[PDB]
RNA sequence: GAGAACAGAAAUCUCCAGUAGAACAAAAGGGUAAAAGCCCCCUUGAUUUUGAUUUUCAGUGUGAAUACAAACCAUGAAAGU
RNA sequence: GGUUGCGGCCAUAUCUACCAGAAAGCACCGUUUCCCGUCCGAUCAACUGUAGUUAAGCUGGUAAGAGCCUGACCGAGUAGUGUAGUGGGUGACCAUACGCGAAACUCAGGUGCUGCAAUCU
């Protein structure tokens, strides 16, 4: 029935981690290891704590929305969610962050010459007769077409390709390895 | 080789049992589950030979708990004496949960901003198969018609096309009013009265036909509609005497002088030379 | 998407730091307040301490001796209504309820398939929350099951569009004024044909009526008007199975015609000219009312609910004798029908000059208030069950609500992108309900005056849209061949 | 009154590595003697001497279960003569056996066709696999209620009224 | 195939991190109090935690090469040792690592009036809910072992952080004192671990708004002593402890619209 | 292991003994099982819209790359993935 | 106390040769027209509680079985190993005082605990 609790030393709050942090005191002969009735100490100290706690979330400033069924997002019409403040506790992070800052012999020479990163379109292109598009690389790209070309007018010519395909291939390959160890 | 019953490792309790599907049991356990702290509810159901079961969970540490729970057989008290089930008995059950749970939390007849907050539940068909047309979905339509509000589709009701995209409500009409039981009846009815002996044999011996029996569920569905209580069996000849005669029935262990005499005779008659 | 501006470093700061921890801790003042009622009642100057609003209704509840809870209104400053002397001798006013609460309409059902046409029209049943019937742009019209949202007795008989629908007050006659230019008659229990078609009329049939339960001499059966496009409206027996007259006023098209409560008639037109029939004179007119610039549309009274559930309550206690349905109409008709103490109903025009009109029929012909603002053709109109208020929906995508007794003008219902088409009050005067020429269906809480909850669904826009009886569920329909049944 | 011979299964296979013609034969003597449809079955790799590769379609098979297995099977042990071993049963209760010329029961010559013939297996039982078939609460079968050799073989000696052969 | 590098995405150093791994790993003594201990806490780390089966011969404070193999060959940052001694009774060695490196270790020593979860009323809960922390007494500023073990156990229990929280998942609360008060030089108190669930019951003092509390005990009920601790070094402190980097006159109000002051 | 006509030492079949000794875009810490293994059905992916990193001569409202998020798109009855 | 549904702890819960189980619960069990899937209604689908029996399946017990589990000065306050003195041997590697801190062997003992709901002579 009572609702109010005071402190004469007024605790510290976190209140995105739902905790407080109290200055007060204890007693050491409210709860000493040989006393039967301890635990009521411990319960008439918490609940007030847990007092001020529920005390300040619902003081807080909350969130109310408009939805309906099927809420792929979020809450709906009828939930609603406090916003908490954010969290002040300094707590360590467990793996350091992730910074994969080189250059590797592309980049270095796209700026000491203008080149300027392209713009990323599209995967396909146009075939001239026939009028498909077929894609240069992702499905049935064209360069794998000297590949079911029947003749090549002038060792079997197509074989050389490929051959100088996977020569370059390679040779991308490894100076992704040589990039990675520099 | 002991080795053999020794290295290996072996599943969980419920798991050597053919009860429980944890890897479904972790989906379901882990809602979201990074956006909010909502608790999850449960809709487990369950059937059986002579027996649907349905139930409202929701877990804990400790392990569940039951919040309500419907099982086949109070329709008798409402007016549903047979064929307990059927779709209509899966209906009828799952209508029945779903007016007893909105009846006992009291819809109508720390939340304390707002506010209705329609009641969620998500649908735990255990073991059971997914096929179109099926009884445990039954369930699932007459719990959501009932009143609770549970996500699903509408794939998977008796009449749905795989052709195109439409469910044709006529198939689900006579589903629900034994259309298919009657049309069944009919066809049966119509040729051979041997079968139809053996079957329908409580039919028999109330007299039944095929409207009448849609009458009987018509006037069902507002019977479950009307007093959803869930009173208890009068529990007579109780616990106490329950055990007694159990005991008397239940084997028993034995004791260290008897275990000690069974050696003794043995290696006394059967060891020293016959 | 377009987001929300995220806060600032100091906007965060404001956030970290304690907030008001209110506690209404102590707290005594000698406060003075002074009581009334808001037609004519103040019924008185004292010092208490503290105390709750709950404790206001009780309070007062036991100072008249009642055993009804109110609402309590102060300082009528955008009349705000210690939680009343935190915003800044007290004026409260205290306000009846007649309780009773529903759920809001939130989720959703499946759509429902059937007739493959453009939905039209679409009527729940006054006597049972779970009976609804609809009629479609096909030549049929459909009832449906709305317990386990299955159609039932698919009824057929019209050769045209299936227009207008309408409902019996009694629960008894299901009346479809098709476009081919009669009507029929429907049971809504088997799906017969009732004899045949009330013909009589010359061009498509518009709109249907009935007298009111407390206008039928008790053990007689109701009677029926319906208007078409001919500019006359007839008279029909239920019985009698032909026209009894026809009242002749109206030169253009008579768009919406309703049968009043102390025994008249209204008639709005495409005359620019609302007029008033007396029918004890065999159907003769009294009053004709030329104020609208171009011609008018959808005429709407104050206690149509009273008139249209027809003596079945907020629970369906079904009737057992015609005189007690006659005494149930008579209570449900005087709640609402001497407000102030004194027989009053009211009438209210809309029409395309963008404005709408207030009319006292018993009065005068003069208008009370003419109620001006919206930027498109007004296209419908409601008041509130309780006559307390009135809203109309326009067709510029907004809503505006205004006090149903002097005209007044309150706020501006906003959210909608195309047209509005037809709006529909709660059954306790909670919550309004609109469709519109958008996809959605939104609901609007009348008391702050915002938007609780939009939903969407369709596939095209709507067209019809009602609520229910009891306040349980919400229909709809439109383009999109689907019916689909809206409840919490 | 429960521990009872009821016949299962009976599967009629025919094993000819070809991805020819002679396999159609065979599913269409399948097709015209049992009537369903015949399922197929191929090759795990190679040996170079049975004349297959990997997925091969080497065999073709029947499996028919009730009255009309239980006619097929009187059927084809009618053919030979009711003369079966003591050996052709599985240590768990089955038999088998094969016979060629497939007008020995039901066909004619037809030379639209050649001749073959269904190598046999009758699976036997008692009732009561529910428990090693079913999807929940799928367990083991009992020692006690587990079918042996040589009660079905009195069973077998049964009526159809077999020869000893050697035993 | 690509649900091998699924894997190593999960486990790249992420901008804020995901939830906390903990790990149980047994030791070379061990009982069934101890054991059942280690399992009461485990109770509150589903379903996001790991724990080994068979036994293991670790010593911490000793040798270091196979607790760091075990944290990074589970990906966890939490470990949870539970061993027992004649020397030292149920020592419960607690672990914070960082980037495959001992953070810090922490001695333990659970009292012999210890309680499961079947000790008192069990009271229902639900699986995977966001805690409440209560932390008491003055020493939680200052003393630097006491500013360990309560950032230890923030970082053990909280699970994630979000910034919309309802209102229905607030069931319980975790309960956190020292043993009486006492001054330095003199030897440290214990410090106790209290996990309730707190209800709610109207006011009619307060109005609708602020309901008043009661706690009431599921299990368990621990006090624990502190014993051998460790202290990470200072580099590798700053650069665990860092911020992730994701102006004048400029400022955002409603609708955007960046504006400025010219003064 | 028992058997099953052609058919042998491996051709194809039916039933138990099965802790992973058969497989993995893994090599260690273990194994997920009614799987992360086999087969089957539905299906795009270089989507578009703004704060952090850097570079443009319309300094050129990001024009574009890239990091991060958010609306979506696929599938599932569903929780979800 | 028996039995069923949702589970936690995941062998003191498992494998093996037998014995037994009143009622209730549940399995076995017949069917193929409706929805549903195959070569085949054995598996899934649907129907009834209709013709039957405990052989099943399930449950308890019986075994010094395999396996497993607990406590203990059971090894062992030690094997080993971190600190202080000229303790020493030229040394392989180890004496003297505080610490840290083991294991196989052996002894006693044991072969499910239960949460939430329904139900039974």
């Amino acid at each position: 029935l009572p609702v109010t609790v005071e402190k004469p030393i007024p605790v510290v709050y976190d209140l995105g981690n739902l905790a407080a942090f109290d200055s007060n005191v204890l007693d050491k002969n409210d709860l000493d290891s040989s006393n039967a009735r301890r635990e009521e100490k411990i319960k008439s100290l918490t609940r007030d704590n847990v007092q001020l706690l529920i005390n300040q979330l619902l003081s807080l400033p909350m969130k109310t929305t408009t939805e309906s069924v099927g809420g792929t997002g979020g809450q709906s019409s009828v939930m609603t969610l406090l916003q908490l403040p954010d969290p002040t506790t300094d707590l360590p992070r467990e793996k350091p962050l992730p910074k994969a800052k080189a250059m590797t012999k592309w980049e270095k020479f796209a700026a000491k010459k203008g080149i300027k990163p392209k713009e990323r379109a599209g995967k396909m292109i146009y075939d001239e007769a026939s009028g498909e598009w077929v894609p240069k690389w992702g499905y049935k790209g064209a360069n794998k077409k000297l590949d079911d070309q029947w003749l090549v007018e002038v060792i079997d010519p197509r074989t050389l390709n490929r051959a100088e395909r996977k020569r370059l291939v390679k040779k991308n390959e490894k100076q992704q390895r040589r990039n990675m160890k520099n | 080789s002991s080795a053999y019953s020794s290295r290996f490792q072996t599943p969980f309790r419920r798991r050597r049992e053919g009860k429980t599907d944890y890897y479904q049991r972790k989906r379901l356990v882990t809602q979201h589950k990074a956006k909010y702290n909502t608790p999850k509810y449960r809709l487990v159901v369950r059937f059986t030979n002579k027996d649907i079961i349905c139930q409202i969970i929701s877990s804990t540490i400790t392990g569940d708990v039951v919040l309500a729970a419907a099982y086949s057989h109070e329709l008798p008290r409402y007016g549903i004496t047979h064929g307990l089930t059927n779709w209509a008995a899966a209906y009828a059950t799952g209508l029945l949960i779903a007016r007893r749970t909105l009846q006992k939390l009291g819809l109508d007849e720390e939340a304390v901003e707002d506010g209705p907050r329609p009641f969620k539940v998500f649908l735990d068909i255990g073991l059971q198969r997914t096929t179109t047309g099926a009884r445990v979905f039954g369930a699932l339509k007459g719990a959501s018609d009932g009143g609770l509000y549970v996500p699903h589709s509408e794939n998977r009701f008796p009449g749905w096309d795989f052709e195109t995209e439409e469910i044709d409500p006529e198939l689900l009409r006579s589903y629900i009013f034994g259309g298919h039981v009657s049309q069944y009846m009919e066809e049966l009815a119509d040729d051979d009265e041997e079968r139809f002996s053996e079957l329908f044999k409580g039919y028999l011996a109330d007299d039944i036909d095929a409207d009448s029996l849609e009458d009987i569920y018509t006037s069902a569905h507002e019977a479950i509609r009307a007093d959803p209580a869930f009173k208890p069996t009068e529990k007579k000849f109780t616990k106490e005497q329950y055990a007694a005669e159990s005991k008397k029935y239940r084997q028993t262990k034995l004791s260290k002088e008897e275990r000690a005499a069974r050696v003794a005779a043995k290696i006394a008659a059967l060891a020293g030379q016959q | 998407s377009t987001l929300i501006p995220p806060p600032s470093k100091k906007q965060k700061k404001e956030a970290q730091l304690p907030r008001e921890v209110a506690i209404i801790p102590k707290d005594l003042p000698n406060v003075s307040i002074k009581f009334q009622a808001l037609d004519t009642g103040d019924n008185a100057l004292r010092v208490p301490g503290a105390i709750s609003e709950k404790q206001l209704e009780e309070l007062l509840n036991q100072l008249n001796g009642t055993s009804v809870p109110y609402t309590f209104s102060c300082t009528i400053k955008a009349s705000d209504p210690y939680s009343s002397l935190i915003k800044p001798q007290i004026t409260l006013l205290y306000t009846p309820r007649a309780v009773f609460k529903v759920k809001p309409v939130t989720r959703s059902s499946s759509a429902i398939a059937g007739h493959g046409s453009t939905i039209l029209c679409s009527a729940f049943a006054p006597h049972t929350s779970s009976r609804m019937v609809t009629g479609a742009g096909d030549n049929t019209a459909r009832i449906w099951d709305c317990d386990t949202q299955t159609p039932m007795h698919t009824l057929k008989g019209h050769y045209n569009w299936v227009l207008c629908v309408s409902w019996s007050p009694d629960g008894e006659v299901i009346a479809t004024g098709s476009m081919d230019n009669t009507i029929r008659l429907w049971d809504p229990k088997s799906g017969q044909c009732l004899g045949d078609a009330l013909r009589g009329h010359s061009k498509w049939i518009t709109s249907l009526s009935w007298e009111p339960i407390h206008l039928v001499k008790p053990g007689s059966k109701p009677r029926l008007a319906s208007s078409s496009k001919d500019g006359t409206i007839k008279i029909w027996d239920t019985v009698s199975r032909v026209c009894q007259y026809t009242m002749s006023g109206h030169t253009n098209s008579v768009s919406c015609v309703k049968w009043g409560g102390q025994g008249l008639l209204y008639s709005g037109s495409h005359d620019r000219t609302v007029r008033v029939w007396d029918i004890n004179s065999q159907g003769r007119c009294i009053n004709i009312l030329k104020s609208h610039a171009h011609w008018v549309n959808h005429l709407s009274l104050s206690t149509d609910y009273a008139l249209r559930i027809g003596a079945f309550d907020h629970t369906g206690k079904k009737p057992s004798t015609p005189e007690e349905a006659q005494k149930k109409a008579l209570e449900n008709y005087e709640k609402i029908c001497k407000k102030n103490g004194n027989s009053e109903e009211m009438m209210v025009t809309a029409s395309d000059d963008y404005t709408m009109f207030l009319w006292n029929p018993l009065k005068s012909t003069k208008p009370i208030a003419r109620m001006t603002g919206h930027q498109k053709l007004v296209n419908h109109v409601a008041f509130s069950p309780d006559g307390r208020y009135i809203v109309s929906a326009s067709f510029d995508n907004s809503i505006k609500l205004w006090d149903g007794r002097d005209g007044k003008f309150i706020s501006t219902f906003r959210g909608h992108v195309a047209s509005v088409y037809q709006v529909a009050w709660s059954s306790d005067c909670r919550l309004l309900v609109s469709c519109s020429k958008d996809t959605t269906l939104k609901v609007w809480d009348v008391r702050t005056r915002k938007l609780s909850v939009d939903l969407p669904g369709h596939k095209d826009e709507v067209y019809t849209v009602d609520w229910s009886v009891d306040g349980k569920r919400v229909c709809s329909g439109g383009k999109d061949k689907m019916v689909r049944l809206w409840t919490h | 009154p429960m521990r009872d011979l009821k016949i299962e299964k009976l599967v009629l296979n025919i094993s000819v590595g070809e991805s020819g013609d002679r396999l159609t034969r065979a599913s269409k003597v399948l097709e015209q003697l049992s009537g369903q449809t015949p399922v197929q079955s191929k090759a795990r790799y190679t040996v170079r001497t049975f004349g297959i590769r990997r997925n091969e379609k080497i065999a073709v098979h029947v499996t028919v279960r009730g009255p009309k297995a239980e006619e097929i099977l009187e059927r084809g042990l009618k053919v030979k003569e009711y003369q079966l071993r003591d050996r052709n049963f599985s240590a768990t209760g089955n038999f088998g056996f094969g016979i060629d010329e497939h007008i020995d029961l039901g066909i004619k010559y037809d030379p639209s066709i050649g001749i073959f013939g269904m190598d046999f297996y009758v699976v036997m039982n008692r009732p009561g696999a529910r428990v090693t078939r079913r999807k929940r609460c799928k367990g083991t079968v009992g020692n006690s209620h587990k079918t042996t050799k040589e009660d079905t073989v009195s069973w077998f000696k049964q009526k159809y009224d077999a020869d000893v052969l050697d035993k | 195939n690509a649900r091998a590098k699924r894997a190593l995405v999960k486990r790249e150093a992420k901008l804020v991190e995901n939830v906390k791994q903990a790990l149980f790993i047994p030791g070379q003594s061990c009982n069934k109090n101890l054991h059942d201990i280690m399992v009461d806490l485990s109770a509150l780390k589903k379903p996001d935690m790991k724990r080994f089966n068979r036994k293991n011969d670790i010593h911490p404070f000793e040798d270091m090469s196979p607790l760091e193999f075990f944290s990074e060959k589970n990906d966890c940052s939490l470990m949870v040792l539970m061993t027992s001694s004649k020397k030292r009774k149920n020592n419960m060695t607690f672990i914070r690592t960082f980037g495959y490196k001992i953070y810090d270790m922490i001695e333990l020593m659970v009292a012999d009036n210890f309680k499961l979860l079947s000790d008192f009323k069990k009271l229902t809960f639900t699986v995977g809910l966001k805690p409440m922390f209560t932390f008491q007494g003055a020493a939680f500023d200052t003393h630097p072992v006491y500013k360990q073990i309560k950032s230890l156990f923030l970082d053990f229990f909280r699970g994630e952080s979000t910034d919309l929280q309802d209102v229905a998942g607030l069931q319980h609360v975790i309960s956190m004192t020292i043993q009486g008060d006492f001054q330095d030089g003199e030897p440290l108190p214990n410090v106790l671990f209290r996990v309730y669930k707190l209800k709610s019951y109207k006011s009619d003092q307060g109005g609708k708004r602020l309901p008043r509390i009661e706690l009431v005990e599921i299990g368990p009920r621990l006090d624990f002593k502190i014993g051998r601790i460790h202290t990470p070094s200072p580099d590798m402190v700053t650069e665990a402890h860092k911020k992730p980097k994701q102006k004048k006159n400029v400022e955002l109000d409603i609708m955007g619209d960046k504006l400025g002051r010219i003064h």
